[PDB]
C-alpha cells in the first residue's frame, strides 16, 4: 500500500501547490511566510480543502491517525520544494487544522465519536508543564549493536521485541543524543 | 510636496504606469484603415501610425496602455508575448533551478505585465491560464530563494543583480539601500 | 559521520587552544601545586578549568558552535586535551566549565 | 541632517566624562553653580557636549571613558548571537551612536563588529518584513529587539512587501 | 541641567511624527507646546545672561583663557543645542503642514500656533501661484496615484443637488450612482462626495 | 565565404514627440531615484508644455465638433494620453520641488558661492526659482518670529556651518543606487572612450570606489547597486540610468 500512501502524499502535495482563490496561491504564500519566520506548520482551512476535493476530505475524516501524518509529509515536500535550490534541513511539519463543522458539546462525545475528527469547544481549566515525545528514535541493539531506528507519528509505537538480525530476549536502547524529540502539552477542557 | 512612501521608490501602481508604456501585439477586432476606393487617433506620446491603419485579425504593436483600453471594450486581443508561453517559462524554470546562483534573463517586465494580462486578458492565452499562473508563480518562489542568497552578501562596496525584475527590485529596493549605506557609514566613518 | 575519526583534530584543536591562551594552562599550574603544598606538609583544590567561550569563539568558531551545538562530540575531546595538558605538566580526568556570551542558549 | 530627530535624540545620549583640569563655575553639572569641577571629575555628560569638551581645550578639558554600551561584555554578546542580541534594551539607539563613537575615535574594531552584527540583523530583519498575513508573535518577539534606526528600515521594507502584495493580488 | 527640556521637546516631536506616519490618512497634528517652548526660551534667555555676565567679568579675567574660555564655550554649546531642539520640533510641524497644504488645501486650526497659521496662509498662496502661472496646463496638486482607468463607477456618498460640468451635469442623488470620466469626478471624490475607487 | 554586410548597409541606407515622452520617463525615473537634484530639463519641458496646450486645444475642437464618420473611440484614447502624460509632468515637478524643500539651504549655498561651477537658473526652472526663493523667505519668517529672535547674535544664523553640527543639509553623494548600464545610447561600442573590453570579450566602464580604493567593471546591459557618487558622470552621460 506504499503506492498508495505516496498517492495520498502526492494529492495532498497537489492540493498546496494548486489551490488558488481570487489570484492568491494562498497555501503557497502561507507555507513560504510561515518558514521564513521560522515556525514550520501550516493551518489549513477545511473548507478549502473540501472545495478542491472531497475525496481527499472524505479520505481525511474517515481515518484521519492514518491521514493526518501523510499530509504533514507533503507539506515538508513542498516546503523544500518552495525553500530549497535542490541540486546546487527542516523538521517534519505540523497540520493545524481550521473547521466549520457543526460542534459536538463536550458531554454528548462518546463511543461513535472515536477516532473521528470532532469540533467542541470548552473553558481550558488547567495546563501541564511541557513534555518532551519522540519523533525520531536512533536505536541499539544491547548486544550486536545492531542500529535501526523508528519514526514516530504521534497520533496513535513500542521499541522491537527482540533483535531484527543469541541476541537477548528483549534486548533494543535508545541512543538520545542522536534520537529528535518534540514538545507536548496536557490540557483540561471544562 | 512628495508622500512619504514615494520619497526614494516607486509605488507598484508606478511600476505598472511604467510597464504599461511598453510595445504589445494586438489582434484588432476594428478596421480603422480606410481602403482608397471621420477621427484619427493624433497621440502625442507614441506611434499614431499603427492605430490608424488597424485591420481586423491583421495582428499589429501598439502601447499597453492602448491595448488594454481596446481590451476593456471587445475591440482587439492582445497577444501574449513568446517568453509568456507555458513551454517558454519551463525553460525558464529549468535554468533557474540549473543555475543557483544567475537569475533567468525573463525580460524585466515580466511579473508586472504576466499580472497585467492574466487579469485584463485571461480569455486571449493559447496555453491554459492557471499553468501560467502556477510557473510564474514557481519562479517568483525560486528567485525569492536566490534573493535570500544574494542579501547574505551585502557590502560597503556595491552589489550586481544581473538579471532581477523591475519589480523585484523596487520591492526590495528601500531595504538593500538602507542596509548598504549604513554599511557605508560604519566603513566611512572608521576612516582617519 | 563517525566522531571517533575526527576526536584527534579535535583534541590537537583544543590543545592549540590552550597553548593560544596560556592563562589556562598558567591555572592548571596553579591548581596542581597548590594541591602539592598541601600535601607537602600536614582545602584540595579541583581539576576543573572555567574556559571562555568568547576565547574558544576568536580562536575557531567552528569549534566553539561544536560545543554548544554538539557538546556530547566536543566537550570529551576538549577535556582530554586539558587532561593531557595536566599530565604533561610536572607530576585523573580533568574536567571543563564554560562562562560567556552564551546568546540563543 | 541638523533637524533629523532621531540623531537629536542620539545626541541627548549620555557617556562617562574624566575631566582634565580644574575649571570653576561648571559645577552646574555637578547640579551645583556655586563650585568648580575638580581634575579627576567622572560625570556623565550629554553626547552633544561630551563630543565638543573631548576635543577642545594641548589636553582637552575631557577625557571620554569606554561606555558600558561598547564594554568587552556587550562586544562579546555581540559576536556570538547578532539576532538574538536585545540591542533597544542595551540602547535605543546603538548603532547611529556607534557610528558617531566610530568617527570620534577611529577604531577599526569596532566598525568590523557593528557592520557583521546590522548585516546579521538585516538577514532576520528582512525575514520577517517579508512574511505577511492572508500577525506572527515570532515576528513581535523579535521587533521588541530593534533599534529606532532598526524599527524605521524594518517599517520601510515591510510597507514595500506589503504595497507590492496588495497591488499584485487585489485589483 | 540645560538641555533637558530640549530632551522632552523632541520626544514630543518623535511621538507626533508617529502619530502621522502610523495612520493611512492625514492626522490633524496635536497643539503647539506653547509651554515646554516657553521654558526653553527662558533657558536661552538665562544663557544669555550668563554670557553677558561672564563677559562682563572678563575684564576682571579670572584665569580666562582657560577658564572663562570653558564657561563660555558650554554656556554657549547649551543654546546651540536648545536652538536644535527648537528647530527640530519647527521643521518637523512645517513639514506636515506642507504635506497638509498639498494634500488638501492646495485642491484643528487652534493647535497651530498663529506663527504656523499665517504661514500655511503663504504657503497655500505660494501652491495657488504655482498652479496659477507657467505650467498651469497641469493641477500640480492633483493626485500622484497614476491614472488607472479613464471612466469609472462612483456612488454618490452625500447629497449635493444639481451641479454642472464642463459639457453637462451631475445631480449628485444620494446613494445613486454614475458611471463617468474620472478627471470630471476626482475633485469630488477629495472633497469626500463621492466613494469608489 | 567573403562577408558583404557593409555594402549592404551602404544599399539599405538609401526630435519626435515619442523621444520626447522617452526622454521625460528617464529623466522623471532618475529624479525620483537620485539623491542629487538633477538639472531642468529645460527645451523638453519647453515643448511637451507646448504639445499639451495644443493637444488639449484638439481635443476640445473636436469635442465642439460632436457638439455641432463619428467615433468617440480615438477621442478617448487622446483624453487619457493626455491624463497619463500630464500625471507624468505632475509626478516630476513635485519630486523635484521636494528636493528643493530638503536643500533650500544648500542651494542657497550654491548662488552664494561666486566659484560655484552651477548656477542656480542652470539648475533650476523658473517656477522651481519662485518656489525655492519664496519658500525659504517664509520658512526663514516663521523661525525668526518663533525661534532666532531670542538667540544671541552668535547664533542668529539659519545655515551656520561651524557649529557643534552643520546646519546646512546637503545631498547624500554617496547614497546606494539601482543603475542599469546602457551603454552608449546610439550603438557606437566604437566611438565611446570610457567603453572598453572587459574579460570573456564583453563591454563595460571601469570606475573608481576612492574609498575603498578599488575598482568596479560595469558590463553593458545588467544591473548594479552602485554608490550615487561613483556613477555620477555616467548617468550625466546617459550611459546608465537609474532603475
Ligand atoms: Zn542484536
Amino acid at each position: 500500500n506504499d503506492d498508495d500512501n505516496t498517492e495520498i502524499i502526492k494529492s495532498f502535495k497537489n492540493f498546496i501547490l494548486e489551490f488558488r482563490l481570487d489570484s492568491q496561491f494562498i497555501y503557497r504564500d502561507q507555507l513560504r511566510n510561515n518558514i521564513l519566520v521560522k515556525n514550520y506548520s501550516l493551518t489549513v482551512n477545511m473548507e478549502h480543502l473540501i472545495g478542491y476535493n472531497e475525496d481527499i476530505y472524505k479520505k481525511l475524516s474517515d481515518e484521519p491517525s492514518d491521514i493526518i501524518p501523510l499530509f504533514e509529509t507533503a507539506i515538508t515536500q513542498v516546503a523544500k520544494r518552495i525553500s530549497i535550490l535542490s541540486r546546487a534541513s527542516l523538521p517534519t511539519f505540523q497540520l493545524i487544522l481550521n473547521s466549520n463543522a457543526n460542534q459536538i458539546p463536550l458531554r454528548d462525545l462518546d463511543s461513535e465519536h472515536v477516532s473521528k475528527i470532532v469540533r467542541l469547544s470548552g473553558i481550558i481549566i488547567s495546563t501541564s508543564v511541557l513534555s518532551s515525545r519522540a519523533t525520531y528514535l536512533s536505536i541499539m541493539c544491547r548486544n550486536c549493536r545492531h542500529t535501526t531506528s523508528i519514526t514516530i507519528n504521534n497520533f496513535n509505537v513500542s521499541l522491537p521485541r527482540s533483535c531484527l538480525s543469541n541476541c537477548g530476549p528483549d534486548p533494543y536502547i535508545i541512543i538520545h543524543e542522536s534520537s529528535k524529540f518534540i514538545d507536548q502539552q496536557f490540557l483540561k477542557l471544562q | 510636496s512628495l508622500p512619504a512612501h514615494l520619497q526614494q521608490t516607486f509605488s507598484p501602481e508606478e511600476i505598472q504606469f511604467i510597464v504599461e508604456n511598453e510595445p504589445i501585439k494586438i489582434f484588432p477586432r476594428i478596421t480603422t484603415r480606410q481602403k482608397i476606393r471621420h477621427t484619427r487617433w493624433q497621440l502625442i506620446t507614441t506611434d499614431d501610425k499603427a492605430l490608424n491603419n488597424m485591420v481586423a485579425m491583421r495582428s499589429t504593436e501598439v502601447v499597453l496602455w492602448i491595448a488594454l483600453l481596446l481590451k476593456q471594450q471587445s475591440k482587439c486581443s492582445i497577444v501574449a508575448p513568446q517568453w509568456l508561453t507555458t513551454k517558454e517559462l519551463d525553460r525558464k524554470i529549468q535554468y533557474e533551478k540549473t543555475h543557483p546562483d544567475r537569475f533567468s534573463e525573463l525580460p524585466w517586465n515580466w511579473l508586472v505585465l504576466a499580472r497585467i494580462l492574466f487579469n485584463k486578458a485571461k480569455d486571449d492565452f493559447h496555453d491554459p491560464i492557471h499553468e501560467l499562473r502556477g510557473k510564474i508563480q514557481d519562479l517568483r518562489e525560486i528567485r525569492q530563494i536566490k534573493v535570500l542568497k544574494g542579501l547574505k552578501y551585502l557590502n560597503e562596496s556595491h552589489l550586481q543583480l544581473d538579471n532581477l525584475s523591475l519589480l523585484e527590485i523596487n520591492e526590495l529596493r528601500p531595504f538593500i539601500t538602507e542596509i548598504m549605506d549604513k554599511l557605508r557609514e560604519i566603513h566611512t566613518a572608521s576612516l582617519t | 559521520f563517525a566522531p571517533d575519526a575526527v576526536f584527534g583534530d579535535r583534541v590537537r584543536r583544543f590543545q592549540e587552544f590552550l597553548d593560544t591562551f596560556t592563562s589556562y594552562r598558567d591555572s592548571v599550574r596553579s591548581i596542581q601545586v597548590y594541591n602539592s603544598n598541601n600535601a607537602a606538609n600536614y582545602n584540595i583544590l579541583p581539576h576543573r578549568i572555567i574556559i571562555s567561550l568568547d576565547d574558544l569563539r576568536e580562536f575557531d568558531r567552528s569549534f566553539w558552535s561544536g560545543i554548544l551545538v554538539e557538546p556530547a562530540y566536543f566537550i570529551p575531546p576538549a577535556e582530554k586535551a586539558l587532561t593531557d595538558l595536566a599530565d604533561s605538566m610536572d607530576d585523573h580526568p580533568w574536567k571543563l566549565s564554560f562562562k560567556g556570551s552564551f546568546g540563543a542558549h | 541632517g541638523y533637524y533629523d530627530i532621531d540623531d537629536v535624540l542620539a545626541d541627548g545620549t549620555e557617556f562617562p566624562c574624566k575631566f582634565q583640569y580644574d575649571i570653576p563655575g561648571l559645577g552646574y553639572l555637578e547640579n551645583n553653580p556655586g563650585r568648580p569641577i575638580t581634575k579627576n571629575t567622572k560625570l556623565n555628560l550629554p553626547l552633544w557636549l561630551a563630543r565638543i569638551l573631548a576635543i577642545v581645550g594641548p589636553v582637552p578639558f575631557v577625557e571620554l571613558l569606554p561606555p558600558d554600551m561598547f564594554s568587552t561584555k556587550v562586544m562579546n554578546a555581540i559576536k556570538t548571537d547578532p539576532v538574538a542580541l536585545d540591542l533597544h534594551s542595551i540602547n535605543s539607539h546603538f548603532f547611529s551612536l556607534a557610528i558617531k563613537w566610530i568617527m570620534l575615535f577611529s577604531e577599526k574594531e569596532l566598525a568590523n563588529v557593528v557592520s557583521e552584527l546590522l548585516l546579521q540583523r538585516a538577514q532576520e530583519l528582512n525575514h520577517h518584513a517579508s512574511s505577511l498575513s492572508i500577525t506572527n508573535i515570532a515576528t513581535s518577539t523579535f521587533l521588541l529587539k530593534l533599534e529606532e534606526m532598526e524599527k524605521e528600515i524594518y517599517k520601510k521594507s515591510h510597507e514595500s512587501y506589503k504595497d507590492t502584495k496588495r497591488w499584485m493580488f487585489k485589483k | 541641567m540645560y538641555g533637558d527640556l530640549g530632551n522632552k521637546l523632541v520626544l514630543e516631536a518623535k511621538r507626533t511624527k508617529q502619530l502621522y506616519a502610523r495612520s493611512n490618512q492625514d492626522v490633524n497634528l496635536p497643539m503647539y507646546h506653547e509651554d515646554i517652548i516657553r521654558n526653553i526660551l527662558k533657558e536661552v534667555s538665562n544663557l544669555r545672561k550668563n554670557t553677558e555676565y561672564l563677559k562682563e567679568q572678563q575684564q576682571l579675567g579670572m584665569l580666562d583663557d582657560k577658564v572663562a574660555k570653558c564657561q563660555y564655550f558650554v554656556t554657549l554649546l547649551c543654546m546651540e543645542r536648545n536652538k536644535r531642539c527648537l528647530l527640530a520640533y519647527q521643521r518637523l510641524r512645517t513639514d506636515i503642514l506642507d504635506s497638509m497644504a498639498w494634500n488638501n488645501n492646495g485642491l484643528d486650526t487652534n493647535n497651530l500656533s498663529h506663527q504656523e497659521q499665517e504661514y500655511l496662509k503663504e504657503y497655500c498662496d505660494l501652491i495657488t501661484d504655482l498652479k496659477s502661472g507657467d505650467l498651469v496646463d497641469i493641477d500640480l496638486s492633483g493626485s500622484l496615484v497614476p491614472p488607472s482607468d479613464v471612466f469609472i463607477d462612483v456612488r454618490v456618498l452625500k447629497d449635493a443637488g444639481e451641479i454642472q460640468t464642463e459639457y453637462g451635469v451631475f445631480n449628485l442623488i444620494k446613494d445613486s450612482q454614475f458611471f463617468v470620466r474620472q478627471s470630471d469626478v476626482e475633485r469630488l471624490i477629495q472633497q469626500g462626495y463621492l466613494q469608489k475607487i | 565565404d567573403i562577408n558583404i554586410d557593409d555594402i549592404l548597409a551602404e544599399l539599405d541606407k538609401e526630435v519626435s514627440p515619442q523621444q520626447d515622452f522617452s526622454d521625460l520617463m528617464k529623466s522623471w525615473k532618475n529624479e525620483r531615484c537620485s539623491p542629487e537634484l538633477l538639472p531642468y530639463p529645460h527645451q523638453l519641458m519647453k515643448r511637451l508644455l507646448n504639445r499639451i496646450s495644443m493637444q488639449s486645444q484638439l481635443i476640445e475642437n473636436i469635442s465642439m465638433g460632436f457638439l455641432d464618420n463619428e467615433s468617440k473611440l480615438p477621442l478617448l484614447c487622446m483624453e487619457t494620453e493626455l491624463e497619463r502624460l500630464k500625471f507624468v509632468i505632475r509626478s516630476y515637478i513635485r519630486c523635484r520641488l521636494s528636493k528643493i524643500d530638503k536643500f533650500s539651504l544648500y542651494l542657497r549655498q550654491l548662488n552664494e558661492d561666486e566659484n560655484s561651477l552651477i548656477s542656480l537658473t542652470d539648475l533650476l526652472s523658473k517656477d522651481e526659482i519662485k518656489y525655492h526663493d519664496t519658500h525659504s523667505l517664509i520658512w526663514l519668517k516663521l523661525v525668526n518670529d518663533s525661534i532666532l529672535k531670542y538667540m544671541p547674535e552668535e547664533l542668529q544664523a539659519i545655515n551656520d556651518t561651524e557649529g557643534s553640527v552643520n546646519m546646512i543639509d546637503e545631498p547624500d553623494w554617496n547614497k546606494f543606487v539601482f543603475i542599469h548600464v546602457n551603454g552608449p545610447p546610439d550603438g557606437k561600442w566604437n566611438e565611446d572612450p570610457l567603453l572598453q573590453e572587459n574579460e570573456f570579450g564583453k563591454p563595460c566602464y571601469t570606475v573608481t570606489i576612492p574609498d575603498l580604493k578599488e575598482e568596479v567593471e560595469l558590463t553593458i546591459g545588467s544591473i548594479y547597486v552602485m554608490r550615487y557618487e561613483v556613477i555620477r558622470d555616467l548617468l550625466r552621460d546617459d550611459k546608465v540610468a537609474l532603475i
